[PDB]
């Protein structure tokens, strides 16, 4: 029996972590960002180079 | 900052475009048509006093491919968009009105007239619906395909002006897909239920004639309005089932390829294969088409090339690094890749040909109002706008004077 | 500190803080000059020293001097918060001018003096509370009626359709039944006990003939009513004929579609492709949108207007009167949404403006 | 390549966000404010 459960704990604790990866990859899908800061947009922050 | 109080209207051939200037998308679409009742235009206006059946109410256009046919039925539209859906009386806005290339000179003139004098709007201004619509991709050098109901055209702008005389129209439009599916539904046997009769859905599977009850409280309909309504049915059936070949028509393939499923207002339900592909083939040739088959009648591919070769070379290539689709019937699925292999073969990919990209119907339809929303609030624009003070003489001589 | 979340109905404002269940304020947009100012909550009671105006007309600011003590009051009185010290959450109606947001920006940061601002449309906030990323939204308000069309949280303003009745004018109607009862209700006080009626009895009837049948057959539809003035009346036909007329305007002489005819005229104003999933979520949000039954009035209703072949699911959650306070709570206890506030340098550098650039 | 004069994106990194956004460009909307457009170039797996 506890052979049985130890099975049965390892698929579903493979089965939990493909799910939570594959909601982190649907978390990742949407835009992460859509503004930045105000310091960081009119004071020229960067040269191509 | 570059904006003013500035209202857009865009009416073309279906629905009239009421919005703010700067706003991403017109605030307010409904359709060109309007009700009447016995005594003068004892009214309905929009998609919703326009469709609640009535005691022998007849529905009628003020427009027609976008040249105002009636007068005091268009001022009646105007009233009610500033009555309800702008709800601002107009003795305020500036309004730029969009109007088609081949509209008639004298009757911007009388479209001034009427604005002025009546609505008393403190400015005002005139830009042709194709310039709006490459005005709204921000292209000088352009070359746009409106096609809405009623008519379809094809107008070049550099510079943003238009050439004037290099104008091409054809009847190929949504009212001819139209027509090809309602010969289609008579062929076949659809009997168009009006939905709003229908108060049962005893559905059946497909093929059958489905079972239904028409309620008893209705009052008789015009046949005008009975033939609006179904007309706006079958208009929901060219945007559902219509379906355009990647190359020219082909039996063999277009029954190859999986039918698809449309059903109908009383439950009424049919699976279409081959028939949607050739339908649209009928625009990109009339010649397979009843009756509108005659070699007068000219395809897509034709109008973008006749339409191109009209202008000398010193534009053309700028036309080529453009072609811009826009109006209703570029929204018949997969029509504008259709489109693009067409010009791709007509016209000589010798030079830089490249389309610009656009799909959505905020995008085609209200295209021609975008750009008029972007110019409305352009800051140099502002110096443009016919003034009440200037229109004293100005709706006479400077309606031309400064709206080319 | 917290968000400070105001809704504007069309005769009933609702206030509160972010990440409330419910909005803490709830008291009616009424404004009295008189025969000093006063707001719904004492306006109402001093009544015979006042005459009343109402600032929201069909959800559109009428005037702006008395949304602006309307403003007054929730925050100083209601919710007793410094106005410069939270961020503020406007709802507007949705078709709302520009003119008009930028005036709210205006008065908000100008006379309020707050820090940081935000107007959303009402109809995605509803939709926030019921959680989904698509539907279609009937918000039969307070005194205008939307049926919106959200795809991706993102409203379709060519598809919103007004009509213009709702349970003011329902109301009204009911009022007009009622004296056909042969009783009498025609001043302020007794025009409110007709909506205390309202909200007690009246429900949308699931057919409407049958259910004339059923009145004249069976007086079991009467129930008693007790007055201010002391007596008791009964209420029966009348508990339907009035929430019938939602989809027969006819019936309040109104000559505009009903909601369910509404509904399927929003509905196909939209993209064929998203109809399916707009059919699946329909939300029933608003304050007269609550009548018992009329949830299933809507479903049977259109399903038989829309094609057989899709699902239409009706959702109405038991507090939708609130879902656009309770939206606003969401949207401002986001971590996400702190990034879409409006600043007072923002408001300082672009003016009104400034709500439209950001503030969709 | 053509050598278009206009759709001059560039590789650019933040400071706040202090990341690698990748091709972005920088632009001035309405009301003076400064946004920044970006592409979604082919190499954006490429930026971890
Ligand atoms: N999905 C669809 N695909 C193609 N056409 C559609 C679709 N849905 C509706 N239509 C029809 O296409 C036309 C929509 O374009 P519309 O007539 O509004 O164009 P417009 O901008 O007014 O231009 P124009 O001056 O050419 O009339 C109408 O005929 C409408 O019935």
């Amino acid at each position: 029996a506890v052979m049985t459960a130890v099975r049965a704990w390892e698929f579903w604790n493979l089965k939990t972590l493909q799910e939570r990866e594959a909601r982190l990859r649907l978390e990742q899908e949407e835009a992460e960002l859509l503004t930045y800061t105000r310091e960081d947009a009119y004071s020229m922050e960067y040269v191509y180079e | 900052g570059d904006e003013v109080g500035a209202l857009v209207f865009d009416i073309g051939s279906y629905t009239v475009r009421a919005g703010y200037a700067g706003e991403d998308c017109p605030k307010v679409d409904f359709p060109t048509a309007i009700g009447m009742v016995v005594e003068g235009p004892t009214y309905y206006i929009d998609t919703n006093a326009l469709r609640v059946p009535r005691e022998n109410m007849e529905a009628i256009s003020p427009l027609k491919n976008g040249m105002v046919e009636d007068w005091d039925s268009f001022q009646a539209i105007l009233d009610h968009t500033y009555k309800m859906h702008v709800k601002s009386e107009a003795s305020l806005h500036p309004v730029l009105m969009s109007e088609a290339p081949w509209n008639t000179r004298a009757k911007r003139e009388k479209l001034t007239e009427l604005m002025f004098e009546h609505y008393n709007i403190p400015a005002f201004f005139l830009c042709k619906t194709a310039v709006l619509t490459a005005f709204a991709n921000g292209r000088s050098t352009g070359l746009i395909l409106d096609s809405g109901a009623t008519h379809t055209t094809a107008i070049p702008v550099h510079d943003g002006y238009v050439l004037q005389q290099g104008i091409v129209k054809s009847p190929l439009a949504g009212d001819f897909i139209t027509m090809q599916c309602r010969e289609l539904f008579q062929e076949m046997n659809i009997e168009l239920v009006p939905p709003y009769m229908i108060a049962s859905k005893e559905a059946v599977r497909e093929g059958s004639p489905a079972n239904w009850k028409r309620k008893e409280k209705l009052p008789q309909v015009t046949r005008s309005w009975h033939n609006y309504m179904c007309n706006c049915v079958i208009q929901d059936f060219q945007a559902s089932v219509l379906q355009v070949s990647d190359s020219t028509y082909d039996e063999q393939v277009a029954a190859q390829m999986p039918t698809v499923h449309y059903e109908f207002p009383n439950g009424y339900n049919c699976d279409f294969g081959a028939e949607r592909l050739k339908i649209p083939e009928g625009l990109f040739d009339p010649s397979n088409v009843k009756g509108l088959s005659g070699n007068t009648m000219l395809g897509v591919s034709h109008v973008v090339t006749t339409s191109v070769g009209m202008c000398d070379i010193d534009i053309r290539p700028g036309l080529y690094g453009s072609v811009i689709v826009a109006g209703g019937n570029t929204l018949i699925q997969s029509f504008t890749d259709r489109l693009n292999r067409e010009l791709s073969q007509k016209t000589p990919p010798s030079m830089r040909l490249k389309l610009i990209a656009n799909n959505t119907t905020v995008e085609r339809r209200f295209s021609s109002w975008i750009g008029g929303s972007i110019l409305a609030s352009l800051g140099t624009f502002q110096q443009m706008w016919i003034s009440k003070q200037e229109y004293e003489e100005g709706g006479k001589q400077c309606v031309e004077r400064k709206c080319p | 500190i917290a968000a400070l979340v105001v809704d504007n109905g069309s005769g009933m404002c609702k206030a509160g803080f972010a990440g409330d269940d419910a909005p803490r304020a709830v008291f009616p947009s009424i404004v009295g000059r008189p025969r000093d100012s006063y707001v719904g909550d004492e306006a109402q009671s001093k009544r015979g020293i006042l005459t009343l105006k109402y600032p929201i007309e069909h959800g559109i600011v009428t005037n702006w001097d008395d949304m602006e003590k309307i403003w007054h009051h929730t925050f100083y009185n209601e919710l007793r918060v410094a106005p410069e010290e939270h961020p503020v959450l406007l709802t507007e109606a949705p078709l709302n001018p520009k003119a008009n947001r930028e005036k709210m920006t205006q008065i908000m940061f100008e006379t309020f003096n707050t820090p940081a601002m935000y107007v959303a449309i009402q109809a995605v906030l509803s939709l926030y509370a019921s959680g989904r990323t698509t539907g279609i939204v009937m918000d039969s308000g307070d005194g205008v009626t939307h049926t919106v069309p959200i795809y991706e949280g993102y409203a379709l303003p060519h598809a919103i359709l007004r009509l213009d009745l709702a349970g003011r004018d329902l109301t009204d109607y009911l009022m007009k039944i009622l004296t056909e009862r042969g009783y009498s209700f025609t001043t302020t006080a007794e025009r409110e006990i007709v909506r205390d009626i309202k909200e007690k009895l009246c429900y949308v009837a699931l057919d409407f003939e049958q259910e004339m049948a059923t009145a004249a057959s069976s007086s079991s539809l009467e129930k008693s009513y007790e007055l201010p003035d002391g007596q008791v009346i009964t209420i029966g036909n009348e508990r339907f004929r009035c929430p019938e007329a939602l989809f027969q305007p006819s019936f309040l002489g109104m000559e505009s579609c009903g909601i369910h005819e509404t509904t399927f005229n929003s509905i196909m104003k939209c993209d064929v492709d998203i109809r399916k999933d707009l059919y699946a979520n329909t939300v029933l949000s608003g304050g007269t949108t609550m009548y018992p039954g009329i949830a299933d009035r809507m479903q049977k209703e259109i399903t038989a207007l829309a094609p057989s072949t899709m699902k239409i699911k009706i959702i109405a959650p038991p507090e939708r009167k609130y879902s656009v306070w309770i939206g606003g709570s969401i949207l401002a206890s986001l971590s996400t949404f702190q990034q879409m506030w409006i600043s007072k340098q923002e408001y300082d550098e672009s003016g009104p403006s400034i709500v439209h650039r950001k503030c969709f | 390549g053509l050598g278009d004069v206009r759709y001059r994106y560039c590789l650019t990194t933040l400071t706040v966000p202090q990341r690698c956004i990748g091709f972005a460009r920088r632009r001035v909307g309405r009301g003076g404010r400064v946004l920044l457009d970006r592409a979604h170039s082919d190499y954006d797996s490429v930026f971890h």
